[PDB]
């Protein structure tokens, strides 16, 4: 499905997930932040978010929650009061990686 | 159409009651159980499907364990409580390999109970609620999504139940057994269950390589992750040119692999959408015997592999429900009293299981898989011809 | 009905209960709605659903997309996402989601709780479940997206049950039904199942693990809910004192006035009862012997196997000095290989608030939390890292019932501190006294 | 004495056999030269090996300096150069190699010829032996360089008698006594053992393989060679049809006429003997019982383990349609882990000239040429490549008898061959029925 | 003094006689072992030391076992011919295990030939020729190199065999065990015998890895070949800048070694000259039991460790000596007739082998190699306490 | 110990290796033909001589006798009719290559 949000426009899975990390934009994370419960991206949600672009350029994966908590400095309880989804569901889409896989 | 159950989208985190966790099973025990619960001292088998606890106190209860199909529909549990409150109080139960119990008083109402239960049947003809289970003959089958819900199956959990369960049907109702059989069935190699560790399990099988979707792998995987995926390490990264089915070339990351070195077990498709490998003709059934999770006599054992292949044939894989037949009654004329399949196997030799059990033996038997494999050879000259 | 289902018909006879037979049923009772239930996902979810699935009886192979995340809010798992990957043809199952529902311990229920369940289910969703989960979860096959929330907004404030567990988390514990209904249950398994499924409720709704964990109660040897099997953590129950023998039901068993087993052979002929072939050759260590009529058993050689007590329910009992074993690394084939518990603690005492317990299952968090690869399940930590360190984890020493037997190959580290004058050597000191 | 020996004066007390004290008198011998020897070597050799020795107890560290290159002309191997690390202080022991001397099977001898042997290496050597190596050698301890070739020359000419083998290659051939002194001989090993080490002579003496192989051949499954263990090729004799049994014989041992075992364990009271007890329980396949005073066995039943010919020597006998197997793979643990052998060909006729018997041989040796890294014994090579690929390699098909126990890990690999529609798939037609 | 042979170095390869292989040991055989070979019918030992065969002829043989040290001087072997020329006619045969027998016609000859072998003496006072090791009792060690001839050795192999012989004496000249003992020993873990696969086990061990001559290592090693010596990958490639024994400074190829990924094995100095370990505080003994290779009732086994560390106490090794004698005395005390060391090991289970034999037990009996370690640990609740 | 030959010096080891592969010249071969029963060094010689320096040089190992056989084109047999003491204390001694280790 493709959707435009200010002009802009993405292409996103039935799950809202970016389908292509080089299609980016800094409206990405204000077109999600509604269906994540987000009212506005602080700084702390921003800390996150390129903390898990930045890992994505360079790792290839998405960074593990324990390598999140000791990178950033939040802990999990924190994670879910920025993103209420979590880091996967939240963090990560908002981010624009690729959608989490395995045993969910 | 749309009602809302009260929840506000605009406000989500207001009113949400979390982590509250499952109900106390004490909020549901019948009086019996209630009142009994830890003081229990002995129990007997009175027939086929309807078992009978003594307590300290001298109450009895009396249980009847009847089929379920697991996969069920409201209307179906509605009417298992339609049972239980015309019969049990409103109280009824599930074991842990789905089978349906409910607890009465006395014989005589388990008894009636009983012949209740086997008189109900589906359009078509099939039990809705067979009495069985107990003792030593041959239970539930214990299964996974199949292609009712799951992306990774090469088979249906639903389907294969269904014939193998009715290809053995008259053992669920009979103690005719030298030990209750259990088998299982999984229909990839994630095993959400119990063929590890069963008498007789079924398993879905794949025997093709991923079919890689170059264009897509880069921006729907995490590659690194599909390469740590293989127990083997057949998959490597890499680049390719590659043609886009809008025409457009453009050369992207992606993986290859090594068809020769790959074993078809599906991981890398869990961690990337990208690398399907489903096939028709290609997915079929791995038949394991003689596991086990009891401590009784033997430690637990794994069940090991003893069918290479039997092809899917759905709606009602013939091929399959000879097998299983055929492994059964080599086993029930066979073996000693007490003995499960794998301590009737292990006795007598698994050279002799396989003759006995009439089943073909070939290099796909024959574990190749890192260190542990040779111990599984014959470091021995005792074997039998 | 909506779709031709010529393969799938074929399952509708013989006599195990049909699950076409049943879902036909439910879309049937989805189209004549007689109880005008305001259904929130397709009518025709059931009727898609026999459709979708007779498709993939047709060309065999599943037709599901790959994976799905959807969820609630406050959780990162409890829900596993479907789209099925043919939406024209089948619209009823575009969204299939599984929603799994946490189930009491020992899966007793009342008609009450069951019912109200059902009218949920029945408006917000497909009307299909299954009872129950290889994990114990009560599952319910089939809602959309928008549904989800409200689903559990009405499960939490009117029903009072929560979600169960997925992902890299605690997952749902399940138990045997323990002493509620079994004479040889040898500590409160539901209680302790129920207990640590509430201590640990942030662990398993919002993953923090390397990859999944489970627990799993047996509460005795036998193993009812399979936890040596089927749970990273198993906690299987045992007594260590004396059998308790009531010698005249032992006559009554040799006098042929009590069928073995329970009965559970009776429908074969296997002779009369015979004590010295089907109890003493049999016991696996050989402590059991007949003297003057009278059973007496070497209790110190006793491994508690069960298959005494299972042969004679009425005339043998565990002992009276009650507690349970854990044992850790149980796991599925992928990665590295299938594996069962390994013998970690030996006896621990059950007895509430279980913090003897709780330190162990915290000791090898903290441990696998740390030291664990990105989906690493902890019995693979435990091949790579070694048993010595998970048994350091929790604050043990090395015993040999650790082991079911020593190494035999060599390659024996030490550690430095251990070795007289350690590791610091010179090559010029080693030449002082050996020539090049 | 030209040293001290405190530490090693030690261990010419106490009733076993002393090697200090044999030592000793062998270095009073050269001494002395009672029989006028122009010995080759330094004559107070075993004193400089006593006194280099004794430093080694002192400081509890070898003296040997690191491995040694030496042969004679035409041969790969035969001969472990070494050189002490203290040639100054031990001038005696400056060269002291060991020659691998071959042994005749069964280690017969005549004094005729171990007369021979001892005056030449009385003279050319140190007159210290070792009877014998572990792989079946007649070991002489101690000489030099220049000494090699005289010595093989003598040995050679005088003698009649070839070197042993030692590098990457066909090492020397050792059997059990077989028929020479044994009722349970199932072929005449000393005659295989002979035969095949003088048919791979080349093989022998010039290092052609990936790694040492060894052979070793057991008349029957007791074992006396140990060749499961300590061959990569172990020859282990068997018989397929019934064990005979004289029933006559069988009464005496039932009534206290013949000493069970023949006699083995007369030094403890064990009771009189019980066939019930000591055979019929014990039998690992349960084939055996007593009808009307006589012993039955079920033979197809039987695995041939030998324990009831054990007990029964003077009743019972092996059958006579005889032959051998064949195990693979055996080796001491560097570098994978240690091997026994692991059954290859369960049964195989022995016949002069034994074509049948090389044909497997050479075709292990074929594929383990090719393929073989460095230093990789075959059993790794198994491991690498699979049994499987042993089997295919001389020629046969897999059977159960190839395995105690078939895989429990499901990651079976396919022949493409083998599989409907083979491999080659594109994913265009994959996505014309599954929508991305 | 140097005296040729005939060889010419000139010419070394004219009259060179090659590939003629060992001696046919018709040669050599007793007239009574030649005439009956392949016939025997039936064996019994007549007493500790003594066997007879009966042959299909009715001919008899009387074999008479004495032990012997292995390391042997030519004298020696000269007086041990001396015997055979006065009692065998010149005839006699070293066993397996490294002792040696004399064949005789008449049980009377044979008797007598005990009483001679069993009087003669070294000076110090050990027997030249004990009588014994048959039948159920202990026979001689299986043993290697050790500081007399080897450059890998960690202990020696001839002072501790002597060690264990004196202690355990009395046993070799009488039969009193559940089934025949069979003690190995190797000087480091090559393992050149039968220790992996003996009843009890005396291994060579290290504790300290290996000491690394850099100035040499380049010069004198494979350096590859050094790193793929390595069980466990704790040899890797690198440069490094040293300063020789002269005083220059230079930057050498050579290797790194992780000391905590390393469990001294002593392979990379089989491979390497520059890599040596052995170490007089860090060396000692590792003790084995339960193995076998007879095919007898059970399959043959590997034996397990049950000693992490006795040091080596050159020359008495009393610790040691100690506990060989303590494991044997548990096990003729408790064992069950015809039960090996291992049968009776894994039959009470190794819990109470420890016990029995009051042995310590730590971190270094649990295996940790690679995936087969897994299957050593305990997958079940069946243990005792 | 040092020797000279031809004027030229070589450190070795009690077996003729040559210590240093660095200190090797044309005249090691020369000096070593006579303890290895070689008259004069032929082409054949040279062939296999070159082979395995060249083989040291790239590898760091000597070549496993397969590799040798099949790379120069001789013969096991042929290799042992021009150096009588086999491809390891032969050839690789008179290369100037390290001594073989290992259970040889
Ligand atoms: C992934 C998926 N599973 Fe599942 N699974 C259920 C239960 C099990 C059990 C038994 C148990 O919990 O008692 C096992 C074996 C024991 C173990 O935990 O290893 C099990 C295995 C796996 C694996 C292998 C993990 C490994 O090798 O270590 C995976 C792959 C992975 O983790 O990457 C995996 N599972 N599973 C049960 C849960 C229901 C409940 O809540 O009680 C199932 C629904 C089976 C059933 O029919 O009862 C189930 C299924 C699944 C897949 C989802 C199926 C769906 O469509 O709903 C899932 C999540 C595959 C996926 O979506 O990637
Ligand atoms: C190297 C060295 N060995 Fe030796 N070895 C003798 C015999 C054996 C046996 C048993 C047998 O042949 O019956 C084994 C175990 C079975 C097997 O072949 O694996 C054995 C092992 C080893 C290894 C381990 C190989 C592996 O793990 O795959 C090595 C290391 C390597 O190959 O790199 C090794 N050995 N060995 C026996 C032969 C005498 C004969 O009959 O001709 C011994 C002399 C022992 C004895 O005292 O009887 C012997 C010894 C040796 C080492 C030194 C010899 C010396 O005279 O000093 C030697 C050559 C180490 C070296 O110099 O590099
Ligand atoms: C002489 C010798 C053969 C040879 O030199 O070629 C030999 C000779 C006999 N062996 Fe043995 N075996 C000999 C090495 C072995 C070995 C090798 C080893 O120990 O390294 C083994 C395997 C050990 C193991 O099992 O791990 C061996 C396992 C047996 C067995 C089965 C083991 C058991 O005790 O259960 C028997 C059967 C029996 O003794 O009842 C046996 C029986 C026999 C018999 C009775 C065979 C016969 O019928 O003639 C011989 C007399 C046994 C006795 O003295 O009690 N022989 N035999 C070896 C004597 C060694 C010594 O000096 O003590
Ligand atoms: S595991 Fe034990 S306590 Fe639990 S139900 Fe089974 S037999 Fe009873």
């Amino acid at each position: 499905a493709m959707i435009e949000f200010k002009g802009k426009s993405f292409e996103i899975d039935e799950d809202g997930f970016l389908l292509k990390f080089e299609d980016w934009g800094p409206e990405w994370a204000e077109y999600v932040k509604e269906s994540e419960g987000i009212s506005e991206i602080t700084e702390a949600h921003q800390q996150i978010l390129d903390f898990l672009q930045d890992y994505y350029k360079k790792n290839g994966i998405a960074p593990m929650v324990r390598i999140l908590s000791k990178s950033t400095g939040y802990k999990l309880k924190q994670i879910y009061e920025l993103f209420p989804s979590g880091p996967g569901k939240g963090a990560c889409k908002m981010a624009g990686l690729p959608k989490p896989t395995g045993c969910v | 159409a749309f009602v809302s159950s009260g929840y506000n989208p605009e406000k989500p985190m207001e009113n949400r009651i979390s982590d509250i966790g499952p109900r106390h099973a004490s909020d549901f025990f019948p009086p019996v159980i209630a009142k009994n619960k830890g003081q229990w001292l002995w129990h007997e088998i009175c027939e086929p499907g309807i078992l009978m606890h003594k307590a300290e106190s001298g109450d009895e209860v009396y249980t009847v364990r009847c089929g379920g199909a697991r996969l069920m529909s409201v209307g179906h549990i509605r009417e298992i409580c339609a049972i239980a409150d015309k019969f049990c109080g409103g109280h009824l139960r599930f074991t842990t390999r789905n089978n349906i119990e409910f607890m009465v008083t006395t014989l005589d109402e388990a008894k009636k109970l009983k012949e209740y239960l086997n008189a109900q049947k589906f359009e078509g003809g099939s039990f809705k609620f067979p009495v069985g289970g107990t003792g030593a003959g041959i239970t539930n089958i214990v299964h996974t999504q199949g292609w009712v819900h799951c992306h990774t199956p090469a088979t249906d959990a639903s389907g294969t139940v269904k014939v193998v369960l009715d290809e053995l049907f008259e053992e669920f109702g009979q103690m005719r057994m030298p030990a209750q059989v259990r088998i299982s069935m999984a229909c990839c190699l994630n095993m959400c269950g119990a063929v590890h560790c069963s008498d007789i399990a079924i398993l879905g099988y794949h025997r093709k390589p991923p079919v890689i979707d170059h264009e897509w792998l880069d921006n729907l995987c995490e590659i690194p992750l599909a390469v740590a995926a293989c127990p083997v390490g057949a998959i490597r990264p890499t680049k390719k040119e590659i043609v886009t089915e809008k025409g457009e070339t453009k050369t992207v990351n992606t993986v290859a692999i090594k068809n020769e070195r790959c074993m078809f077990c599906g991981n890398c498709y869990t961690m990337c959408p990208s690398l399907p490998l489903s096939d028709q003709t290609g997915d079929g059934l791995v038949i394991m015997a003689g596991g086990k999770v009891s401590n009784r006599i033997s430690n637990p054992k794994f069940s090991k592999v003893v069918v290479a292949f039997i092809p899917n044939e759905p709606p009602r894989w013939p091929r399959l429900a000879s097998v299983i037949r055929q492994i059964v009654e080599a086993y029930a004329a066979d073996a000693r009293k007490y003995e499960r399949v794998g301590d009737w196997a292990e006795r007598i030799g698994w050279e002799r299981f396989f003759e006995k059990c009439e089943l073909d033996f070939s290099i796909h038997m024959i574990d190749d898989f890192r260190d542990p494999a040779y111990y599984t050879w014959r470091q021995t000259t005792n074997f039998k011809f | 009905a909506k779709h031709a289902t010529p393969l799938l018909d074929q399952l509708q006879s013989g006599p195990w209960p049909s699950f076409v037979a049943d879902i036909k049923e439910e879309a049937e009772r989805r189209h004549s709605n007689q109880d005008n239930v305001e259904y929130q996902i397709p009518v025709d979810v059931c009727d898609d659903l026999l459709g979708i699935l007779e498709l993939k009886y047709s060309d065999g192979t599943t037709h599901w997309k790959h994976g799905g995340i959807v969820g609630v809010f406050g959780y990162g798992g409890g829900v596993i996402g479907r789209y099925c990957d043919q939406p024209q043809m089948f619209p009823g199952v575009a969204h299939f989601h599984t929603v799994r529902v946490a189930q009491p311990a020992g899966m007793y229920y009342t008609t009450d709780f069951l019912k109200q369940l059902c009218d949920l289910w029945d408006m917000r969703g497909s009307g299909l479940t299954n009872m129950h989960g290889a994990t114990g979860d009560i599952v319910l096959l089939g809602t959309t997206t928008p549904q989800l929330e409200e689903f559990y907004f009405e499960l939490t404030h009117k029903m009072n049950n929560d979600l169960g567990g997925s992902g890299s988390n605690l997952r749902t514990p399940a138990s045997c039904l323990g002493d509620s209904r079994c004479e040889w249950a040898c500590y409160d398994a539901q209680e302790l199942c129920y207990q640590m499924t509430q201590e640990y409720q942030d662990e398993l709704h919002r993953p923090a693990f390397p990859y999944k964990f489970k627990f799993k109660f047996d509460g005795c040897p036998n193993g009812c809910v399979a936890s040596i099997a089927r749970s990273d953590m198993s906690f299987i129950g045992t007594w260590r004192d004396d059998i308790r023998i009531d010698q005249e039901a032992v006559a009554a068993y040799v006098g042929g006035e009590i069928q073995p087993n329970g009965g559970a052979h009776s429908g074969k002929d296997w002779g009369a009862f015979d004590i010295q072939k089907e109890v003493i050759d049999l016991c696996p260590t050989e402590c059991m012997w007949m003297e003057d009529g009278k059973l007496q058993i070497n209790n110190r050689e006793c491994t508690r196997c069960m298959h005494c007590l299972n042969v004679m329910p009425r005339a043998l009992r565990i002992g009276n000095d009650r507690g349970l074993s854990i044992l850790v690394g149980a796991k599925a084939p992928i990665l590295d290989g299938a594996q069962m518990g390994s013998l970690l603690v030996p006896f621990i005492k059950v007895e509430d608030p279980y913090d003897e317990i709780k330190e162990i299952i915290e000791g090898i968090w903290e441990w696998w939390m740390e030291e664990g690869k990105n989906r690493e399940r902890l019995g693979e930590l435990i091949k790579r890292q070694g048993l010595a360190k998970a048994i350091a984890a929790v604050g043990l020493t090395p015993v040999p019932q650790h082991v079911m037997e020593p190494r035999h190959n060599p390659y024996i580290f030490w550690k430095e501190k251990d070795v007289e004058g350690g590791w610091d050597r010179d090559i010029a000191d080693y030449r002082k006294h050996h020539q090049r």
